[PDB]
């Protein structure tokens, strides 16, 4: 969120 | 110089055959013969970034650049090997210097497109992406990564050819033996086939064999019952996300559910500690915690685990962030398990089952999955809610006829200060007349006021919580206040049906949005609620609803919230239109602890089926729908039928409690119920099959 953070699901790295 | 390019050449000819030692023993004897040699630095350190030895490989990029100031290539790679290293800055250095150098470069201006992707700077990714394929049209990594760029902000031009492109390219790749540029993270978001998209998995499953092969580890000797375990099953749960994520806002509960009498829980960390109350709950609940992200080596982890002498592992990332599933690959427990954290198949054969149910994943379509099937038997989602949000299991609302969601309160002491006060109408939802304490509510949210007190209770904006206590606001500690929620605070019509769907905006594909006009056109008095999520994606939905017809004023946008605060809100809709592409997961949980409906259409992949499962729990089939029509004509009804709406909501609220979707304790002992159905049937000397009843 705007001022802070909202952590999802990410695909890793390749 | 002639010897040293031989010796080089060897170290390359041992490099293909696989025997990566000698070919750096041999690249070290050239640099021994000729100092001075940018190919066999360059050729050594790419060795060595491939071993997982960056500061090494680093030392050897600095070499090459100096010899060859010309040398784009080594920049650009040492550029790879700094954006491994999470040195960022250091890495578009890098990549700035190689298009310098030179400018028609296009891996550069690709591996410069990442990093501003990577960066949440898309618009400037997509920039980069362009000139990349500009320079070399036939460039799958930048075709692809530039498509998920255009599908994160909703842009959909040339959308069908695109799509069609993206298809060719992987087919084209799968059949070269080449690594697919399409993630298989995000393989469901595209109309590959099913074989395709496990295909695309077993790529990058191979990747993790081909790193664990090469540190020549023998099998490990497997536990054959649990008398060393004084009759417990090992349990080790593997996590990058023990801490503030979302995987810890569903499982959190789960550790210490467990019982002890027959389970031991292994917590493996993959992440370090990043202080909140969610990491501090999983190492003072598990019987054992340990935090693997000081323990670089895969191989020394693995024997970590080993040692434990786990029964059953728990993959909790996939192809996620964080990952290391080279320990999986290396097999260190008898009985491995995919659960929760990644919505598809591995496609690796080092993974036994995949924990699900036969609404998500029927018997039917096992072969989208290289895993055995292992039901859990109502669904395979939970979330941490019923914990975590107790505030919302009641409510109340003030009537300014009676609606329950234009103006609410909720709280832990909301029954009190409802006690508190006179002429308080039950219909059981409580409902407080329009007098002199609901004006001064309302006006505490038209001034932007933080906080108000009405007979000495605390009652706060609930636009505010990050001011009055940020740990309730991100959900690590439950809110000590009375919260005010209202339509208002967001700029939602008093007097019309919302329609919401809170994911982010690359779960949207224009067949979607074209469904989603459809039922606005047909319900006069509606808005759809979407997010900035991103920002930039709000002007390419805005136009393309235009283009559908539907005036600016029919999509409302609101901020991406703290947590506590987008589930707290989703009590402000009439009904959530769930997206078919990827259903909403965990916030389709979000959604439904706040007794809002959700409208699912239900696909093929697991990520288009979790909605589904979800609502078949909670007991609502009459809101999954079979094709587009039904689910226009369901969306339809409930905007229209009010009746009809009352009853289904009234359905949710009682159901996210009385059912089995939100009981982290029934989900815990039938995830238990399961593990020992996997146990018995190893232990019988049977290899993995499909669990399904
Ligand atoms: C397709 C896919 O990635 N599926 C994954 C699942 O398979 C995993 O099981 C889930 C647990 O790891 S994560 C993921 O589940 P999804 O439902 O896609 O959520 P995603 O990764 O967008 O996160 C949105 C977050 O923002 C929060 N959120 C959202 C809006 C907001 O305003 N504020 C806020 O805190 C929400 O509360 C969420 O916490």
């Amino acid at each position: 969120y705007p001022g802070g953070s909202t952590p999802v699901s990410s695909a890793n790295m390749m | 110089p002639t010897h040293a390019d031989s010796l080089n050449n060897l170290a390359n000819i041992k490099r293909e055959q696989g025997n990566i030692e000698e070919a750096v023993r041999l690249y070290r004897k050239a640099l021994e013969v000729f100092p001075e040699f940018a190919a066999a630095h360059s050729n050594l350190a790419s060795v060595l970034q491939q071993q997982g030895k960056l500061q090494e490989a680093l030392m050897h990029y600095k070499e090459a650049i100096r010899i060859s100031p010309t040398f784009a290539d080594a920049y650009s790679n040492m550029g790879n090997t700094l954006k491994e290293m999470q040195d960022v800055q250091g890495a578009l250095q890098c990549y700035t210097r190689a298009i310098q150098i030179n400018p028609a470069f296009a891996d550069a201006h690709s591996n410069l497109a990442s990093i501003h992707k990577d960066s949440g700077n898309i618009p400037e990714a997509i920039a980069s992406y362009r000139t990349a394929l500009k320079l070399k049209p036939d460039f799958p990594d930048a075709y692809c990564n530039l498509a998920h760029c255009l599908q994160i902000v909703c842009d959909w031009t040339d959308y069908d050819e695109r799509m069609k492109k993206l298809v060719s390219i992987v087919a084209d790749q799968l059949e070269k033996n080449r690594l697919p540029s399409v993630h298989p993270h995000h393989s469901m978001l595209y109309p590959l086939s099913h074989g395709f998209r496990k295909a695309i998995a077993e790529r990058h499953g191979n990747l993790c064999l081909d790193k664990i092969n090469v540190l020549h580890k023998p099998p490990y000797e497997h536990p054959k019952d649990l008398k060393l375990s004084d009759g417990r099953l090992r349990v080790g749960y593997v996590s990058s996300d023990f801490g503030n994520h979302p995987t810890s806002h569903l499982m959190q509960s789960i550790p210490g559910m467990h019982n002890p009498d027959k389970f031991e829980v292994f917590c493996y960390a993959l992440s370090p500690d990043d202080g909140t109350n969610f990491r501090v709950k999983v190492m003072a609940e598990a019987n054992h915690f340990i935090d693997l992200s000081q323990i670089p080596c895969n191989g020394k982890a693995a024997d970590r685990i080993h040692q434990d002498g786990i029964h059953i592992l728990v993959n909790m990332n996939g192809y996620t962030k964080g990952a290391r599933n080279e320990l999986f690959a290396l097999r260190p427990a008898p009985i491995q398990a995919m659960w929760l954290g990644y919505p598809g198949t591995s496609g690796a054969l080092f993974m036994d089952y995949i924990i699900t149910d036969q609404e998500t994943s029927p018997a039917e379509v096992a072969e989208q999955y290289s895993e055995k099937l292992a039901y859990m038997p109502h669904t395979f989602f939970i979330g941490d809610h019923a914990n975590m949000f107790p505030h919302l299991k009641k409510k109340a609302v003030i009537d300014f006829h009676i609606y329950d969601n234009r103006i609410v309160l909720n709280g832990i002491d909301l029954k009190a200060f409802l006690d508190s006060l006179p002429d308080v109408k039950i219909v059981n939802m409580p409902v407080i007349p329009m007098n002199t304490i609901a004006e001064a509510v309302i006006e505490m949210i038209n001034r932007g006021q933080i906080q108000i007190t009405i007979n000495g209770f605390s009652i706060s904006n609930g636009l505010a919580t990050t001011q009055i206590n940020n740990k309730a606001a991100t959900g690590e500690e439950v809110p000590r206040t009375i919260i005010v929620t209202t339509r208002s605070q967001y700029g939602l019509p008093e007097d019309a049906i919302v329609y919401c769907n809170f994911n982010q905006l690359y779960k949207i594909d224009p067949s979607t949005l074209q469904m989603w006009a459809n039922i606005l056109k047909r319900v006069p008095n509606s808005v759809l609620w979407l997010l900035r999520f991103p920002a930039v994606g709000e002007p390419n939905i805005q136009q393309y609803a235009q283009n559908m017809g539907l005036p600016q004023n029919r999509i409302i946008f609101s901020p991406v919230a703290p947590k506590e605060e987008h589930v707290r809100r989703g009590q402000l809709a009439d009904v959530c239109l769930d997206t078919p592409l990827c259903n909403g997961h965990t916030t389709g949980m979000d959604v439904l602890w706040a007794g809002t409906p959700m409208v699912t259409m239900p696909g093929e992949t697991l990520a288009s089926r979790v909605a589904a499962s979800q609502l078949t729990c909670l007991g609502c089939l009459e809101l999954i729908a079979k094709n587009r029509q039904e689910y226009e004509d369901i969306a339809v009804k409930l905007g229209t039928d009010l009746e009809y709406l009352k009853k289904v909501r009234g359905k949710v609220w009682k159901q996210r409690i009385s059912s089995p979707l939100f009981n982290t304790k029934q989900y815990t002992m039938e995830l238990e119920r399961l593990y020992l159905q996997m146990w018995e049937h190893y232990a019988a000397g049977n290899k993995p099959d499909h669990m399904i009843k």
